[PDB]
RNA sequence: UUACUUAUUCAAUGAAGCGGAGCUGGAAUUCAUUUUCCACGUUCUAGCAUUCAAGGUCCCAUUCGGGGCUGAUCCGGGUUG
RNA sequence: CUAAGGGUCGGGUACGAUCAACUUA
RNA sequence: CUUAUCACCCCGGAAUUGGUUUAUCCGGAGAUGGGGUCUUAUGGCUGGAAGAGGCCAGCACCUUUGCUGGCUCCGGUGCGCUUGUGACGGCCCGUGAAAAUCCACAGGAAGGAAUAGUUUUCAUGCCAGGUCGUACUGAUAACCGCAGCAGGUCUCCAAGGU
RNA sequence: AUGGGGAAGCUCCGUUUCAAAGGCCUGAUUUUAUGCAGGCCACCAUCGAAAGGGAAUCCGGUUAAGAUUCCGGAACCUGGA
């Protein structure tokens, strides 16, 4: 019940990963592949625009 | 040194936490704040009658200190210079049985309306100066058209708090001069000319010259948008 | 007489709208700076049954511009519309379905939906399920759009007005027979007291203008002036016909 | 019938970006350096975005490390219709 | 009285005792 | 301490399609198969705890009071009844409150070297927890119907046989 | 309720509205505890359930009548250096 996560430890409530209590593996493994992908990606879209600096 | 980065930050539409600017042309005013400023706008718009817009119509800086500077040679007195005065006055006359006239005939800035405008109706008045700050405008209105009908001279100036400071007050609305020293009649003759050539000659003028009519900066530039718009071709 | 039931409405004691259970007032996002000299994107995050309205409702999540925080905005669901999608909100936002492009910004024939009256307003014209908005063309000069609403009127409004794209979600609600009582009892109770519904020619003529007499008839015409005070409006009030309608009506 | 807005009326917002001048460039392009308007440089994706912001330029007993300016143009304080 | 209808194991590459309940005819 | 349907992870990569519920769903978006965590869900064992309580046998013989000896152990069965739980499936133009409250996560402000600094979400230790209600009836006599009135008045538990 | 607006007035509307409606850390830390530059806001009253949501207790014994409250054991929760 929401009262007695007061006097229990932090082991039960988390586990031993990034957003470990709050968002499940599989989750967090796709926001892993998603964050690196979008940023990558966009070093790709600055590239592309960044030719028109050497065009003109 | 090489350990630090350039990030920059891009502030457009959606693309980051826009940073703090000066908001200080949005600010949600109190409603005090609100009616001060609206106000004035109100009494700028409108058509002001030549009774008004004779006033917010003083003189120049430059005048208005060197008359303060003639002026405050003739203050009147203090608490301090009464109770100094009327003991030496009460011992003067066991001494020397003088009717008090021992004490000195004071030469002061004669203030107060009521006691200014009895001042100009019996003539008495050799200079005067009029506030443009008294907020209900109808104690002052009639002053330069009193002062000219009379034919007093009359300066209508910037501040009724300096008009208090100079006759030890907080507000004064008028100030006077009646009679001035031997010494320095030649400073007054001087400063009434030009006095006379800023407000009472043109007094007649500006009773014909309306003030207000003024819109606001939007209002202005569409108002040169049209201008512009139809001289282009 | 006695006050009768249309007039007793007004009061607003029993007739007030049950919202228990909706998930409030179904808005578009403020329009504020973003939404007219860019776009914004926001993300569906659920599309959900609100009781008492045939349509579905759509909650996205904006960012907020100024500060650090997701701003949560209940749009009306328009068809095909899914969870996980990305919305863009706008002058320069797309003209795909679920964008709340500007009236002006959007082609002729733009089939829009929960349309603004007045830019700002956040939306008032075509909202109920199934239903849409057609953009009939513009008039730049004085800058204003004219629109087909869902009744069939015509409408002209200023073209900073928003919608969004697609018709909304739900439609074909109304072609499936309630055929049971019960099941109009469900419908009401979730929205308000209007149902059952007893005619006035049943009641006594304390009760009704229609009521009364030794067999069940209104009596009078049952077309009622506009001019007529309250205690009279039952009927067909202010009617340019009646009767069965035959053929069209130029629409 | 109208070259208006301040009275009055209506609607939103934590009154956040309004009106001009405009800074590199686009344009059926001026016959003499600016005669309108825009990026003010975000659309494959259910990630992220906050700590006077990082950077940059002149200064300090670089002693909890800091200051100014700029990044983020200026002017008008009409919050916006 | 009769018949039918179930559950539990050790595999050198068709086998059994156990045990069990009310439905039918 | 141990104990789960569901869920998830690792590993051969599946048409002769396989697994599988009473109910037919699931699998290259990775099935079957083989290996793998936690929620006293629920059960089991131990502590609590046999010293309690219950069942027998025996002594007390007018100080409004006990003492003694045992036993309390093993199971089995089910379309059973009731309640709870679970995984499901059906229904809706009906999709079936709110807030207090509690925790978790993201983050990276601040702080930490001569017996020191933090861990008081680990264990153990210390003190306090006020106020108001608490009997009884709840109905052919404790309520309301003029009454100890065949009326009215909300709800929980629920043995055997047929 | 207030803000405010009606109402001759008992009062009526209004509940966030056209209102100037906001804590905790070594700030300071010796006429000092606000003599005095230490942040985040964008909170807007309050009442309304003895069947809704909720912090935490059980067994055995005990009375003429009370007990999940007394007693004997055995626990838990909240606050607190």
């Amino acid at each position: 019940r929401p009262r007695q996560y007061a006097t229990v430890s932090k082991t039960h409530k988390t586990v031993s990963r990034a957003y470990g209590g709050s968002r499940c593996a599989n989750c967090v493994k796709e926001r892993i592949i998603r964050a690196f992908l979008i940023e990558e990606q966009k070093i790709v879209k600055k590239v592309v625009k960044e030719q028109t600096e050497a065009a003109k | 040194n090489p350990l630090t980065h350039s990030t920059p930050k891009n502030f457009g539409i959606g693309q980051a936490v826009q940073p703090k600017r000066n908001l200080s042309r949005y600010v949600k005013w109190p409603e005090y704040v609100r009616v001060q400023r609206q106000k004035k706008i109100l009494s700028i718009r409108l058509k002001v009658p030549p009774t008004i817009a004779q006033f917010q119509y003083t003189l120049d800086r430059n005048t208005a200190a060197e008359t303060f500077k003639l002026f405050n040679k003739y203050r009147p007195e203090t608490a301090a210079e009464k109770k100094e005065r009327l003991t030496k006055e009460a011992a003067a006359v066991a001494e020397g049985k003088s009717k008090q006239d021992a004490s000195p005939k004071p030469y002061a800035v004669k203030y107060g309306l009521n006691h200014v405008v009895a001042l100009i109706e019996n003539k008495k008045a050799k200079l005067v100066l009029i506030a443009n700050d008294v907020d209900p405008i109808e104690l002052v209105v009639f002053l330069p058209a009193l002062c000219k009908k009379m034919g007093v001279p009359y300066a209508i100036v910037k501040g009724k708090a300096r008009l208090g400071t100079l006759v030890n007050q907080k507000t004064s609305a008028v100030a006077a001069l009646t009679e001035v020293r031997a010494e320095d009649e030649a400073a007054l003759a001087k400063l009434v000319s030009t006095i006379d050539a800023n407000f009472a000659d043109k007094y007649d003028e500006v009773k014909k010259h309306w003030g207000g009519g003024i819109l606001g900066n939007k209002a202005q530039a569409k108002m040169d948008k049209r201008a512009k718009n139809s001289d282009s071709a | 007489g006695r006050v009768i039931r249309n007039q007793r409405k007004g009061a607003g004691s029993i007739f007030t709208s049950h919202t228990r259970l909706r998930q409030g007032a179904a808005k578009l996002r403020t329009l504020d700076y973003a939404e007219r000299h860019g776009y914004i994107r926001g993300i569906v995050k659920q599309i959900v049954h609100d009781s008492g309205r045939g349509a579905p409702l759509a909650k996205v999540v904006f960012r907020d511009p100024y500060k650090y925080r997701l701003r949560e905005e209940i749009f009306i669901a328009n068809e095909g519309v899914h969870t996980g999608q990305f919305i863009y909100a706008g002058k320069k936002a797309s003209l795909n379905v679920g964008n709340v492009l500007p009236l002006g910004s959007v082609p002729e024939g733009t089939i829009v939906s929960n349309v603004e009256e007045k830019p700002g307003d956040r939306g008032a014209l075509a909202r109920a399920s199934g239903n849409y908005v057609i953009i009939i063309g513009h008039n730049p000069d004085e800058n204003k759009t004219r629109v087909r609403l869902p009744s069939g009127a015509k409408k002209v409004i200023s073209s900073d007005a928003r919608g969004v794209i697609g018709v909304i979600a739900g439609g074909g609600r109304v072609d499936k027979p309630l055929l049971k009582a019960g099941r109009a009892f469900h419908k009401y109770r979730l929205k308000r007291n209007s149902w059952p519904k007893t005619r006035g020619v049943a009641m006594n003529p304390v009760d009704h203008p229609h009521g009364g007499g030794n067999h069940q008839h209104i009596g009078k015409a049952s077309t009622i002036s506009r001019g007529a005070v309250s205690g009279q409006k039952a009927g067909l009030i202010a009617a340019r016909r009646t009767g069965l309608l035959r053929g069209s009506q130029k629409t």
